């Protein structure tokens, strides 16, 4: 609260915020509304 | 009815095993203490030089 309101919503950077090494931290879930992921283009061949 | 438990409680405790991950500073067992973590302790050898 900076101006006794505030949070102004901050977001993922474009490049590296998707971190692809978190998630739930209980063995359970609460299957949460709304996530998000990282994938590739097309363009780079696809490898195992 | 179908099932029959049973109700009972002992003073049971943890010896030589620590909480790797716990939800919430909390007790006073809640649904989400319901996934907690546990690492057993490190070995300890004393004895005569």
């Amino acid at each position: 609260a900076t101006v006794a309101g505030a949070g102004k919503e901050i977001f993922a950077d474009k490049t590296f915020q998707p971190e692809p090494q978190v998630g739930e931290s209980q063995w359970n879930e609460a299957d949460a509304t709304a996530a998000g992921g990282r994938v590739l283009k097309k363009t780079t061949p696809m490898k195992p | 009815p179908t099932v029959v438990l049973y109700s009972e409680d002992v003073n049971m405790e943890t010896p030589d095993t620590h909480l790797s991950y716990k939800p919430k500073m909390g007790d006073k067992n809640a649904k989400v203490m319901l996934g907690q973590q546990a690492m057993p302790n490190r070995p300890n050898y004393i004895a005569f030089r």
